């Protein structure tokens, strides 16, 4: 069941998701998931091998997290220990004397007479029934908790493994790219792959641009910023990686006039020319 | 979170007397099991708190003015000036919330000496009773200053522009412009925003100015805060009150039983109290485990709420309050977080 | 560390901060206030002819001392049966009151005065009440004493009301526990003949009362035999009935305020801490209790009112580091001064890692270094931690540090400043979900 | 009898309490009971009353007032 | 106890034995009531979520 998920095929990006089945290879799906977080096609084309190497580097070190210093692995072992703890509490309680001469019914039948025997066996009986009731109650609570957690695991598979998530923190820290789930003792183990940026750069951005016309036409960037660089020429960059590109209708959308938009009279971008 | 409590099982059951102590051993590793279960519960609580505050941590911020950002008054949401009511990181509205809740001071530093010096005051005090009964309230992982710092760093978070991904870039966009963008995305054109700038700011300041008035048990959330406080107190009460149950013995005091009876009768009467106190301690441990599980799940929910309503704008309806969500703020509350969801309410 | 290896009970315990079992409390102190009590009056019992069983004599003793041994050695006990107390505890205790029912009774009938018996003694003569701690005694009086013998043993065999127009309906009248029979008035000093069906059977104001005295001329034994029904009460009075003792001098509490002391104050026995407070409650009652009947006050003979705080145990925790085999002790919520004064601590604390005052209480074994950490494995609360020493294996007292977020300055220009990444990496978050 | 004034309550013996409330059983009068009233005369010595659990007497309620015997002056308490 | 009916215990036994046998039923019923309350609280918290 969990191995069939690696090659699972659903609808393409930019579509509903469960209507069609698109046989798009794994690398193309990764590059689409990267394109949708704010990395333009030029960067992806340039950094193809670098991206593949970094993915193979991240995916080759997930085994090193199989220690109790890691949270999730420690939680796996916690679940295992809880399973063992229930059995240990069940088995150890049979040595509770509950105020009788012994915990062995054979000893009580060995040492006492009819009425005293019956009183001591009654002690043991009552204690064991109360402890069994407690065990049953805690098993009911644990099983209901585990059923809710199974529902959560199904939700996580549907949102993070079969699709890319736009919520922040649901599929780990950072910008979600792709997730994988394997089997674990008593549950599921997920590997959430996220985009972790380093080495930012300060650039000057514009809210939008406007020409000088009868009622002026104004543009705003699509999934990115209008940045200067590094009588001033404006460029477009993706929000997830700095690469100045010419402003076209592929990365700009027409918006209404605003007072914080720049007023351009020179080197007008192609969307703002008549 | 919940209040972290541990029990000195031997002192609680046998209250020091030696005959009880030797009679206690016919029940297995009971006291060790009680101690281990409580220890595990408190450890899980500490890990939950650490994960929560690591999740709500801000990594880039921008400067904010003291009284007015644009025309928005953020005074109640900011740490005040030299006033500094002995926390220096707790904001004004957080100060008001903590002043409107009645909490017994646990005396994490010198409470034992205070309890011995005071004497009369606070008859039936539960904080003082921990030294007689034999249970201990453990201090939280972080002191209020550091949690205040965590939740006060959130007011100036950057997170990147509203039309982009949200964790790749950091756009130093002022508070007023961020609010106006958040209103533009709910269906309010730029012309309306430009025309109604000061009106919008005045209505926002009207809204923030009146959130003090919700600190009453008529309000749902404040009553839930007090409910959590009362549940914390109720666990300690049920723990301390069970020591006067006689369980069918002549008395609930081991000294009286040792006073009035002979060896075999003494032993039977002490066994009664032993068995009763062990059963009640088992019940207390079970309920503490359930409460800690619930509090950890709710901490996960609180982290989700911060990431969706405080750091970003929500398109879901009813998740970040009633109406069209604009912006949310979070402060610290006793045993959890307190949220202020600002929503667009049309008339 | 041994308190840890034995409070969680294994050689191998991992690193952590654990609560452990404290050490015992001392009872050496004695605050005793005893009145100069008169002797209890065992003279009506020790002289004259004891009555019969249905005409028992009741003695109630309050505010006096008893020389019980002097009384126990006079009589010759044959059977006793105590419920809620024992004879040794009776001989060594202090009570609000002491109630004695005594009478003449033959040993051959001591099963007819047993709980649940079905004869005529429990129906018409005497039924023992079990509302208080009580005890039965059957004993023989030696002849040489001042006690004389009755003519015989007598009891009531039939008490009944005849009702109806023809007095043809016979209905028994039975006693309640601890009370006398209405038929006692027919023969107060004993029946003169076995079977004394009284000739007139006095007509009462609701019918005709009938008595029979088959309680015989039952031959007096060679030695007189008697029945005793003892009962004691606790907490019902300000004074006590206490044994004769000589207890030396412990009457002062003036310069023993704050120490755990045992006490015996007008009978009440316990241990606790006495602290001079403002007088509350009623001074006439001499004791102030709580809703659970626990002593929390006392009006002394010196004229001062003292709160009675139960003497408590100092909480204690062990910080343990397993890799370096290092440990430290936290006295939670206790100032170091009280630690330096007090005791009830283990052998190695007969005692530069000395008493250090923290926000969680006094600690032993931690060196204050004013360092900071970000991720630490031995948290102590209130943003304090304990760091294993890499070089001195002594644990150090560190603090959890809040790293500030970096500030990006908004521009004074038309647009705004944004930080856009120039490289990146692929992080991997691992998550376990139990199903 | 008014229970809100603690009318005719017998204090616990041998002990006292401060600044607390608690339930307690024993022998108490009934709230709103009027009782029998006697005036100090005639006819009282002829009437025999059951004692079953005892009784509580209120003495001197009309003192410092104006009245007269029933068979003009200032009233006083007369200790039944 | 000899029975689960207080009327039977009051029939067949005497004061001390009656008190002990009634204490048995008292303590058992209190423990079961505590269990019922705890499970109701758990069920109500679950239903609210
Ligand atoms: C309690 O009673 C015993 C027995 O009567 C008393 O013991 C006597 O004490 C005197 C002291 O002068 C001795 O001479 C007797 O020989 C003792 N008799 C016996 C049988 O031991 C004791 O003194 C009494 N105690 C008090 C203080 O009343
Ligand atoms: C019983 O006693 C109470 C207390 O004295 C009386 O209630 C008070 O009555 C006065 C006059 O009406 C009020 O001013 C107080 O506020 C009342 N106190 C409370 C707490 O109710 C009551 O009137 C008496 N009841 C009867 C039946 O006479
Ligand atoms: C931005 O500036 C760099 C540095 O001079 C230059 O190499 C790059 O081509 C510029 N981007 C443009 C012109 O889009
Ligand atoms: C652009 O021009 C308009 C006038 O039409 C002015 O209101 C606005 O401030 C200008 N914007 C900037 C940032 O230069
Ligand atoms: C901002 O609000 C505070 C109280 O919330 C008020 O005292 C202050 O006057 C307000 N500032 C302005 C400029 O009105
Ligand atoms: C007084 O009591 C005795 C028995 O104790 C009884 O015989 C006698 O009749 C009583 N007195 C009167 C006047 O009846
Ligand atoms: C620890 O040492 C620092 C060094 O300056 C001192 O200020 C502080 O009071 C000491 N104690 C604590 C609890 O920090
Ligand atoms: C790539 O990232 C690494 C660290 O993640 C950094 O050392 C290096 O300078 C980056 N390369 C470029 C071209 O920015
Ligand atoms: C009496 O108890 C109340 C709480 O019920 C408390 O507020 C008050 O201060 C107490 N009075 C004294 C004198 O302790």
């Amino acid at each position: 069941y969990t191995s069939s998920l690696l090659g699972s095929i659903a609808g393409a990006g930019w579509t509903a998701g469960l209507s069609s089945f698109a046989a798009i290879p794994f690398a193309q799906s990764i590059f689409y998931r990267m394109n949708g977080i704010g990395i333009t096609q030029q960067v992806l084309s340039e950094n193809q091998k670098l991206i593949a190497n970094k993915f193979n580097q991240a995916l080759g070190a997930m085994q090193t997290g199989f220690t109790t210093t890691n949270l999730a692995f420690s939680k796996v072992q916690d679940a295992v220990n809880a399973n063992a703890q229930a059995l240990s509490k069940l088995a150890s309680e049979l040595s509770n004397t509950f105020g009788a001469i012994s915990s062995s019914i054979s000893d009580i039948l060995k040492r006492l007479d009819a009425v005293e025997q019956e009183a001591q066996i009654d002690r043991l009986i009552n204690g064991r029934l109360t402890s069994l009731n407690a065990f049953v109650a805690q098993q009911l609570v644990r099983s209901e908790t585990a059923a809710r957690s199974a529902q959560l695991a199904s939700d996580k598979v549907n949102e993070c493994v079969k699709s890319q998530s736009k919520r922040n923190g649901f599929c780990g820290s950072g910008t979600h790219i792709v997730s994988f789930v394997i089997n674990a003792p008593n549950g599921f183990y997920f590997f959430h792959v996220g985009y972790v940026p380093t080495n930012h750069v300060n650039v000057t951005a514009a809210y939008g641009l406007c020409n000088t016309d009868t009622p002026p036409r104004c543009i705003a960037p699509i999934d990115g910023y209008f940045v200067l660089n590094n009588v001033d020429q404006w460029y477009y960059t993706g929000s997830s990686f700095f690469n100045p590109e010419p402003i076209t209708m592929a990365n700009a959308r027409y918006v209404s006039q605003d007072v914080k938009f720049e007023n351009l009279t020179n080197q007008l971008p192609p969307p703002l020319l008549n | 979170t919940i209040q972290k409590v541990t029990v000195d099982c031997k002192q609680y059951v046998c209250n020091g007397f030696q005959k009880c102590e030797q009679l206690l051993r016919e029940y297995g590793q009971f006291c060790a099991k009680i101690n281990q279960a409580l220890h595990g519960a408190n450890l899980m609580q500490d890990e939950s708190v650490a994960n929560l505050f690591s999740d709500i941590k801000t990594h880039k911020s921008q400067p904010l003015n003291a009284g007015l950002n644009g025309d928005f008054n953020l005074t109640l949401l900011q740490v005040p000036q030299v006033s500094t009511s002995q926390y220096s990181h707790r904001s004004a509205i957080e100060d008001l919330l903590f002043n409107k809740v009645t909490i017994a001071d646990p005396g994490y530093m010198q409470g034992y000496d205070d309890c011995m010096k005071q004497g009369p005051p606070s008859a039936r005090d539960l904080i003082c009773a921990q030294y007689v009964a034999g249970y201990k309230v453990l201090p939280p992982l972080y002191d209020p200053n550091m949690e205040g710092a965590y939740t006060s760093s959130l007011l100036g978070s950057i997170a990147g522009a509203g039309w982009t991904a949200g964790l790749s870039s950091f756009a130093a966009i002022p508070f007023a412009q961020s609010i106006f963008y958040r209103m533009n995305g709910i269906g309010i054109t730029q012309q309306v925003l430009s025309e109604n700038q000061k009106l919008i700011a005045n209505k926002f300041n009207q809204a923030l100015g009146a959130m003090q008035t919700g600190f009453t048990t008529t309000n749902l959330a404040f009553s839930k805060v007090q409910d959590a406080v009362n549940a914390n107190a109720q666990a300690l009460s049920k723990l301390a009150s069970e020591l006067s149950n006689t369980f069918g013995a002549i008395s609930s005091s081991i000294s009286d039983i040792l006073k009035r009876l002979d060896a075999v009768e003494q032993e039977a009467q002490i066994d009664r109290l032993i068995n009763g106190r062990l059963t009640s301690l088992n019940a207390f441990v079970a309920q503490q485990l359930v409460r800690s599980e619930t509090a950890a799940r709710s901490a996960q929910l609180a982290s989700d709420k911060v990431n969706e309503c405080v750091k970003s704008q929500s398109k879901r309806n009813g998740f970040c309050g009633s109406g069209t969500h604009i912006v949310s703020f979070v402060i610290n509350a006793p045993n959890g977080f307190y949220f202020f969801h600002v929503g667009y309410v049309p008339t | 560390l041994s308190q840890l290896y034995c409070s969680y009970e294994s050689f191998d315990v991992g690193s952590g901060v654990y609560s452990v079992s404290s050490f015992e409390v001392h009872s050496r102190g004695q605050f005793i206030e005893q009145p100069n009590s008169v002797e209890c009056d065992f003279t009506k019992l020790l002289s004259g002819t004891p009555p019969q069983v249905y005409n028992f004599n009741r003695l109630v003793f309050t505010n006096c001392n008893y020389n019980l041994t002097k009384l126990l050695s006079l009589f010759m006990v044959n059977e006793f049966s105590c419920d809620g107390i024992s004879p040794d505890a009776i001989a060594r205790g202090c009570y609000s009151s002491l109630t004695v029912d005594y009478f003449a009774y033959p040993l051959s009938m001591k099963s007819y005065m047993q709980p649940g018996s079905a004869g005529v003694i429990s129906q018409y003569n005497y039924k023992q009440s079990f509302a208080n701690p009580t005890c039965r005694i059957f004993a023989t009086a030696p002849a040489n004493l001042t006690i004389t013998k009755p003519s015989s043993y007598s009891f009531i065999s039939k008490c009944s009301r005849l009702t109806g127009d023809n007095s043809h309906i016979e209905t028994p009248i039975v006693i309640n526990p601890g009370e006398y029979s209405i038929c006692k008035n027919f023969a107060p000093n004993g029946f003169s003949q076995d079977g004394d069906y009284f000739t007139r059977q006095l007509s009462q104001l609701e019918g005709g009362g009938i008595l029979v005295g088959v309680g015989s001329v039952t031959p007096m034994t060679d030695t007189l035999q008697m029945g005793f029904i003892i009962s004691v009460q606790y907490g019902t009075d300000t004074n006590s009935v206490c044994p004769m003792m000589d207890l030396g001098n412990s009457t002062t509490i003036t310069d023993k305020l704050g120490v755990c002391v045992e006490y015996n104050l007008y009978g009440v026995s316990g241990r606790g801490v006495f602290i001079n407070c403002t007088a509350v409650g009623v001074k006439q009652q001499r004791f102030v209790y709580d809703g659970f009947d626990n002593l929390i006050g006392y009006y002394s003979d010196d004229g001062n009112y003292y709160c009675v705080r139960p003497c408590v145990s100092v909480p204690l925790s062990v910080v343990y580091d397993k890799t370096t085999n290092s440990h430290a002790t936290i006295f939670g919520s206790v100032a170091c001064e009280h630690i330096t004064t007090m005791l009830h601590q283990f052998s190695r604390t007969t005692q530069n890692s000395g008493p250090l005052q923290t926000a969680v209480g006094c600690v032993i074994g931690l060196v204050n270094s004013s360092m900071v950490v970000d991720n630490c494995q031995l948290p102590l609360g209130q943003s304090l931690c304990a760091v294993p020493s890499t070089t001195s294996s002594q644990l150090q007292l560190a603090t959890i540090n809040y790293t500030q977020p970096q500030l990006l300055s908004p521009l004074n220009s038309s647009g705004f400043v944004v930080q856009v990444p120039t490289n990146f990496s692929f992080g991997i978050t691992q998550e376990y979900i139990q199903t | 009898i008014n229970a809100s004034k603690a009318d005719g309550i017998i204090y616990p013996t041998g002990k006292s309490y401060s600044n607390i409330s608690l339930t307690l059983q024993g022998l108490f009068p009934k709230h709103g009971d009027l009782g029998e009233q006697y005036i100090y005369v005639s006819d009282y010595a002829t009437k025999v009353v059951p004692f079953n659990n005892g009784f509580v007497v209120r003495i001197g309620a009309a003192a410092n007032a104006t009245g007269s015997v029933i068979i003009q002056k200032t009233i006083k308490k007369i200790y039944p």
